[PDB]
């Protein structure tokens, strides 16, 4: 088996020369002959449904059967790594998903995990609160610890010189990346923090809560100072994501809910996200179509949205078995991963030409 | 760092096409609109699109529309242009320029509802009553232009409005309806074609009704119920009413009142669509990329994709309803891009790739088609490679520059081509003398063929006798006892005129008919029976002839308040000149401008400031030269060619109301300039062909086909022309005559395998297939052409884990086939174009060529390092299921034994490697003679063995790179979104390093290399209209140390980059990157000093802002970068040029407001004129 990125973008270089727009583009018609004229995302631009990935691929499943908390792409989109509870790095293959290797990198489960902007760095973070940089290569490299409590998220700034660590002690601590070292700590959270996403442009540290007096406090990078405090939920906001423009807030909570915040008018509130009839705690942005995104739940629902539609675009109730705690897309935007609750992990693509959907998805 | 980007080829291919007023209400004009151009055709009766008006935009038209205002004169236009811009224009009378009526800028941050990526494009409709005008910005927003004549707008918020339309396939108005209703396609509910079972059909329809003055907006006439794919909708005309939609598989009618009729067309609509539909008998076809438009009422014509045009006719019963719809096969054309009827059977189609064209059609209910004049169009250039002709003569084979020209392949489909474009006009010699000492020349005809060559020269005057075998004539005759002014044929080719200084000379032929002698003569003018005659101190005297054949004396009536400087005759075969008519033009020392009606002699046109050079003229310094010529279809327009202090300004002439009814208008140039001799020397029908030879440091051939469109073409192959003449012989055929610098007078006929009609000559190849590459081979001098065909597909391939299976397509026979391209590889010979027979590399079933280049591997059997190779990199697409895996094809041209009566079979592949690699080939180079292909992440540099290719060296790169470069043993590479990722190649260890990179990501059609003296510069074209360079300073600390590259300069240009070349400089060591953009033109970038470059800075920021841009626009906000952090460092060399365009009246007041003199800028913008003058 395998799902080859390589025929659509070759379909989309010749497409590229006599194309002026996507007003111009031969519309794919729907039989299981018209299979070459895929395009990937980034050619059929708009149309954002596309991509709205409903194809099961394969399940991804240790030996060990460990339950796995982290999944992010290799940012070549060579590989996937994986983040498991035995702090093992588990790294499957892109195109054909087989098996690369299996690492052990914490004494903790892995909490969590992100690459750098440039393919240089990967922040790691565990259970007990050490924080480690990996190479490209896998290499381990200088080590430290972060926080007495686990570390529950990280991110950095928009370049490759400062991260910040939120734990289970309620504390969001500021790094250093080349010194190791703790700029200022964060305080007067509530209680535990539980995620942390830095802002594209304009350095902000965007922090959720579980604690209900103080849900999402926006913060400083530069000064210690509480930007702004918006409390937007019921209760223990779970992940907060931002679009790679600026614009937005996207938070996901144990409300059932997922709410669009400006961070220009936080007075006002943008379109909520109902349907998840359990908690939604995964959140992904799609990184080539800005306003769509896919987000999981604790029931093992998964669901893609877009912002401007009121219901949701498509997606899988009681499919993946347990929960779903991240969602990782490719830097393509083709197949789309996820970190199941259970002991796997699932990938997704998208739905072919001329297919009917009759199996124990979709219908 | 520093350049500056100019234009070189403007834009061909149109997108936009409408038939309305643009000059006046009386006559209508055909307006095409390309790429930020804009052009006005008429039409003559075969039937030729005659050029009328041509205007330059400084931006990319979006959408197009026009509405005439009630009161004006004129029908205006409405022009959208990037980032929501509505521009309504209109034509000038007075100034020909087209005024400006309105701007409205709506680019509003809360207006974008958080999308900072801008995918939908501006659309503007008008009513067909003509009520008011339409706007969709963004996709979300309506903007409403009510009908100084204009009514303040109102943005309409779609989504605030019922039923939340959320989109917007099309949006027109209707007919009928004294509101004026709004149609509007959406999808409240948007699905994908791939995915129906989970959503089945969903777009809808809201008509919605206008009120201006009350406004608000009921909802009348939902749908909700039709197909997932529909395309654009067509209003049905007034009386029937309603609304066509195509969907891509069904074709439906709607109507308010009238229950929906729709019916499927190819059948697919089998699983995917529930609305009701019936199956259309005979037709089977597909409306997904189609251009449809309507004849009168209750017909019609649709041109679908492949080219095919349909004639729907709407079967109308007693109630003005649809009964059905049919279809016949009429014939098939040009790839469009637009559809226009124009009056009463003719239609044209306009194409972006492919000749735009116009049509004929009469009646056979079925109609039959008849092509007329077609216009010239370079498309989609996709690769191109730099070539060097074949035929240039032996007389020139001495010049110190290359001589070189360009192949492009254009267009798409079945209108793919290959076009072969040049600059200056290369000429055959076929005769060359040395005749020292005579500087003037003329040609007379004497009883077609041109008879006597006439020479004057300081002492004395040669005669020449043409014919079989061309000689030097000693008999009596014309005087040669001294020079000859000018001697030209009066009467209509039958009596010979010379005049000498003391007289005026007739001639019938071998006999003088009669002597006339008259302060030291000039020149004079014999043009159409009439004779004026011009001496030093400003007399002038005029003949005639008068049959009774003998010439009277009539001098002028004329009252000198100063002296005359030059003269001019002209007459008016089809000519505006109102109030054949024959025309005197006197020009005084004073600096004024006369023309004169010639039989009497009366001032009828007065220019108080005839020098200088004021754009636009109207009735009431040291000229050398003025020439009044007619040029087109019947010497219809007129042109004004003067000589002004070392400065070339040419008028041309429009109607416009005792007086003449004209006014002249400068037009630009790219010319400079650095007894009397004619400079300005008018020729008839050299190779059919009407107009001015321009005599100078810089010659230029000045010509007008029967198209109207003005074009100067260079000759810059044997240096400076002192003299010319037209001149048409035995054994030379309809020919030119001119003196080199040096002395030589040179027999020349122009090559006949160009077509000068186009802005440069190309000949313009046709191959009816696609082409994809092309690569010259400097061995054995062929060109190697990877191109497609169309076939339909019938299997598909699966992975079935053990070998490959494929499955037969079996559906009914009302299906329609989807499309599997083979590629081959074909061979071009320069000497004649046509494909070398026997010499075509086909390709395997499934397989696409992704790169072509000319690479030169090392081999140890020549005595340079190099060979010069053609390789090929390819793969198979067989769905995504399957694993892409390519091939290298490494190929030699060869010199064989040539097949009896084919003199082209000389040449022929030999396929040297031709191995499956591990993985797809994506692109390829050449370093050193090292072949640096790029499989999957990896970016392998082979090495060339015996007869295989071996490894030493790679690294892991990004997603798909998918063009490389590379110059002295440092890589450039560019991916689909990492956008760069340079190397380098050490040679003693076989290592590849990565030295730096972008660390943003980005999207790159392709790269190149700038080059400056020590500065290399990394040119990348971004899929969003920019260039940017790239350095690698490691010394610099706002970079990361050696890792981070640092973009320069940065520069919007309108259109699209595939294609980079170099070429050398004439500027110690900086070369020229050109490039051809996508939508039909090409460009520079030419580095410069920084000393030069803010004299200029300082110069953009002056005209950009006192100067009255078409379309209201701005020149800087347009050239900042991407759309539509910056660091802009490249010059707006289209907006430099218009500082040539000004008066040195007005010239000298933006010199003083940057503080310089107008002398030192002339001398900055003209050099780079002057090295830029290649190919």
């Amino acid at each position: 088996k395998t799902i080859d990125y390589n025929p659509s973008v070759i379909k989309y270089l010749e497409n590229r020369i006599w194309q002026r727009d996507q007003r111009d583009m031969r519309a794919i018609q729907p039989d299981a002959g018209y299979y070459n004229d895929l395009v990937p995302p980034i050619g059929m631009l708009n149309n954002p449904m596309n991509a709205v990935t409903t194809k099961f691929v394969r399940t991804s499943t240790n030996k060990v059967k460990c339950p796995v908390f982290v999944v992010r792409w290799t940012p070549e989109g060579r590989r996937l790594v994986t983040g498991a509870s035995s702090g093992e790095f588990t790294l499957w293959n892109g195109l054909t998903f087989n098996f690369e290797t299996i690492l052990q990198a914490h004494d903790s489960p892995v909490r969590a995990m992100t690459w750098s902007h440039n393919d240089m760095w990967m922040l790691t973070a565990d259970h007990g609160g050490y924080v480690k940089y990996w190479q490209s290569n896998m290499n381990n490299v200088k080590m430290f610890q972060a926080h007495k409590e686990a570390i529950r998220e990280a991110s950095f700034s928009p370049t490759d010189n400062k991260f910040a660590t939120c734990s289970d002690d309620g504390t969001v601590r500021i790094w250093d990346f080349l010194r190791c070292h703790e700029e200022r700590i964060l305080r007067g959270h509530g209680a535990d923090v539980k995620c942390v996403d830095w802002h594209p442009t304009k350095g902000l540290v965007v922090s959720g809560s579980k604690d209900s007096q103080q849900p999402i406090k926006f913060w400083d990078p530069k000064t210690g100072q509480s930007l702004a405090t918006l409390h937007a939920h019921k209760n223990t906001v779970m992940e907060v994501k931002l679009n790679l423009n600026g614009n937005w807030l996207l938070t996901a909570s144990r409300d059932h809910l997922c709410k669009l915040f400006d961070i220009r008018n936080l007075k006002e509130e943008l379109q909520v996200f109902r349907g998840h009839k359990k908690e939604a705690t995964a959140v992904a942005w799609h990184p080539v179509h800005e306003g769509l995104f896919a987000s999981g739940g604790s029931d093992g629902s998964l669901l893609f949205w877009h912002v401007g539609v009121e219901k949701e675009v498509g997606g899988m109730e009681m499919a993946h078995e347990g929960m779903i705690w991240s969602l990782a897309w490719h830097p393509l935007g083709h197949i789309l991963c996820s970190g199941s609750n259970d002991h796997t992990s699932k990938f997704w693509t998208r739905n072919r030409p001329g297919d009917k959907m009759r199996d124990r998805y979709n219908l | 760092m520093y350049a500056v980007y100019k234009q070189a080829h403007p834009p061909t291919g149109l997108e936009f096409s409408m038939y309305c007023n643009f000059f006046n209400n009386s006559e209508r004009n055909l307006v095409v609109a390309g790429t930020s151009q804009l052009y006005v055709y008429r039409l003559n009766r075969r039937e030729k699109l005659e050029l009328a008006a041509s205007f330059s935009f400084f931006g990319n038209v979006m959408s197009m529309a026009s509405v005439q205002l009630a009161g004006a004169k004129r029908d205006a236009l409405l022009l959208s242009f990037k980032d929501a811009k509505l521009s309504v224009v209109e034509y000038d009378p007075g100034t020909h320029d087209l005024k400006t009526l309105s701007l409205h800028y709506f680019e509003e941050p809360e207006l974008r509802d958080g999308f900072v990526q801008n995918v939908h494009t501006p659309r503007v409709r008008v009513d067909p009553d003509g009520r008011c005008a339409a706007m969709l910005v963004y996709g979300t927003r309506l903007v409403v232009l009510p009908f100084s004549s204009f009514l303040p707008s109102y943005i309409i918020d779609v989504r605030a409005l019922d039923e939340k339309l959320l989109n917007i396939i099309d949006l027109q108005f209707l007919h009928g309806y004294y509101e004026p209703t709004l149609l509007i396609l959406f999808e409240p509910n948007q699905t994908w074609p791939g995915r129906v079972a989970v959503r089945q059909d969903t777009c809808s329809i809201v008509a919605i009704s206008l009120n201006i003055t009350q406004k608000v907006h009921p909802v009348i006439w939902s749908l909700t119920s039709l197909p997932f794919d529909c395309t654009q909708a067509l209003a049905v005309p007034k009386p029937i009413g309603g609304v066509v939609v195509f969907a891509v598989n069904s074709l439906l009618y709607l109507n308010q009142s009238v229950p929906p009729y729709g019916v499927a067309l190819n059948s697919l609509t089998t699983g995917t669509t529930a609305f009701p539909l019936r199956t259309q008998e005979g037709v089977r076809i597909t409306l997904d990329c189609a251009q449809a438009t309507f004849i009168s009422y209750d017909k019609m014509v649709i041109s679908l994709k492949g080219g095919e045009i349909y004639v729907l006719t709407l079967i109308t019963d007693g109630m003005r309803s649809v009964r059905a719809f049919h279809f016949d096969k009429a014939a098939a054309s040009v790839l469009t891009t637009s559809m226009v009827t124009m009056e009463p059977g003719y239609l044209f189609l306009g194409s972006r790739l492919g000749n735009s064209l116009l049509l004929k059609y009469t009646e056979k209910a079925t109609y039959s088609f008849e092509v007329c004049d077609s216009i010239l169009n370079i498309g989609p250039c996709a690769n191109a490679a730099v070539g060097e002709p074949a035929f240039l003569s032996e007389e020139f084979q001495n010049s110190p520059e290359p001589d070189l020209e360009i192949v492009v392949c254009s267009g798409h489909g079945k209108n793919g081509a290959l076009s072969v474009l040049q600059k200056s006009i290369r000429p055959q010699v076929v005769t060359t003398f040395e005749l020292p000492g005579c500087y003037d020349m003329w040609t007379v005809i004497a009883p077609r063929r041109h008879g006597f060559l006439i020479l004057s020269r300081e002492d004395s005057t040669m005669i020449l006798q043409t014919g079989q075998e061309i000689m030097e004539l000693d008999t009596s005759g014309f005087a040669t006892q001294g020079p000859t002014v000018f001697a030209g044929n009066i009467g209509d080719n039958r009596y010979i005129v010379q005049v000498s200084p003391l007289g005026i000379r007739l001639l019938e032929g071998v006999n003088q008919l009669h002597f006339i002698p008259v302060a030291p003569i000039v020149q004079c003018a014999v043009a159409d029976p009439y004779v004026v005659i011009m001496s030093a101190e400003g007399h002038v005297t005029m003949f005639l002839l008068k049959s009774d054949h003998r010439l009277a004396l009539h001098k002028p009536p004329l009252h000198h308040q100063s002296k005359v400087i030059t003269l001019c005759l002209y007459r008016d075969l089809s000519g505006m000149f109102t109030t054949p008519t024959h025309w005197c033009l006197l020009v005084r020392e004073n600096g004024t401008m006369e023309i004169y009606q010639l039989p009497d002699w009366r001032l009828v046109f007065l220019v108080k400031n005839f020098p200088v050079g004021q754009r636009v003229l109207v009735d009431s310094p040291l000229v050398k030269e003025v020439l009044l010529v007619a040029l087109g279809s019947r010497q219809s327009r007129p042109y004004l060619l003067v000589h002004v202090d070392q400065e070339l300004l040419i008028y041309e002439a429009f109607p416009h109301d005792g007086n003449l009814k004209v006014r002249f208008k400068k037009v630009p140039h790219n010319i400079n300039f650095r007894g009397r001799v004619a400079r300005f020397r008018y020729f008839e029908d050299i190779y059919g062909y009407s107009g001015v030879f321009i005599c100078g440091p810089s010659p230029h051939w000045l010509l007008v086909t029967g198209r109207g469109a003005l074009r100067l073409h260079p000759m810059a192959i044997d240096g400076p022309v002192d003299s010319f003449a037209p001149f048409h012989n035995v054994n030379c055929p309809r020919g030119f005559l001119y003196f080199n610098r040096q002395g030589e007078l040179r027999i020349s006929v122009l090559p006949a395998y160009l077509s000068y009609d186009a802005p440069w000559p190309v000949r313009k190849i046709p191959l009816r297939c696609t082409a994809h590459y092309v690569a010259y081979h400097v061995e054995s001098k062929v060109y190697a052409v990877a191109t497609s065909t169309n076939t339909p597909c019938a299997r598909i391939p699966r992975m079935t884990g053990e070998e490959k299976e494929f499955e037969t397509i079996e559906r009914d026979e009302r299906y329609i086939h989807p499309q599997q391209e083979a590629f081959s590889i074909q061979l071009i010979s320069p000497v004649s174009w046509e494909a070398i027979p026997n010499a075509r590399i086909e390709l395997q079933e499934w397989e696409h060529v992704t790169c072509m280049k000319t690479v030169s591997l090392r081999s140890e059997e020549t005595v340079s390092g190099l060979k010069g190779y053609v390789a090929a990199g390819t793969c198979l697409m067989q769905g995504e299921e399957v694993t892409c895996r390519g091939r290298i094809l490494i190929m030699d041209v060869i010199e064989v034994v040539p097949e009896p009566g084919q003199p082209l079979t000389k040449n022929k592949f030999k396929v040297l490697y031709e191995k499956e690699q591990k993985g797809p080939v994506t692109a390829l180079c050449h370093c050193n003679g090292h072949l640096v292909s790029a499989i999957g992440q990896k970016i392998f540099l082979w090495s060339l063995r015996a007869s295989e290719l071996t490894g030493m060296a790679f690294i892991d790169t990004q997603l798909y790179i998918h063009q490389m470069i590379s110059v002295k043993n440092f890589i450039l590479a560019a991916d689909v979104m990492k956008s760069i990722s340079l190397l380098r190649y050490q040679e003693e260890s076989k290592t590849l390093s990565l030295v730096s990179r972008d660390a943003k990501p980005l999207e790159v059609y392709s790269v190149d290399f700038m080059v400056d003296n020590a500065q290399l510069g990394f040119l990348v074209s971004d899929r969003d209209r920019n260039l940017m360079v790239y350095m690698y300073l490691p010394e610099a600390k706002e970079s990361f140390g050696g890792m981070r590259l640092l973009r320069r300069a940065d520069f919007h240009v309108g259109a699209h980059v595939n294609t980079f070349w170099r070429t050398p400089c004439r500027w110690e060591n900086k070369h020229i990157t050109w490039f051809a953009t996508l939508d039909g033109g090409i460009g520079l970038l030419l580095p410069m000093q920084e000393k030069t470059y803010r004299r200029l800075l300082m110069l953009q920021n002056a005209l950009t802002t006192m100067l009255p841009h078409h379309a209201g626009l701005n020149p800087r906000a347009f050239r900042m970068l991407h759309v539509d952090n910056a660091v802009r460092n490249v010059l707006d060399g289209e907006l430099l040029n218009r500082y040539l365009y000004l008066s040195t009246m007005e010239r000298s007041e933006l010199a003083k407001k940057i503080g310089t003199t107008p002398d030192i800028i002339l001398d900055d913008l003209l050099e780079t004129d002057r090295v830029t003058a290649h190919f």
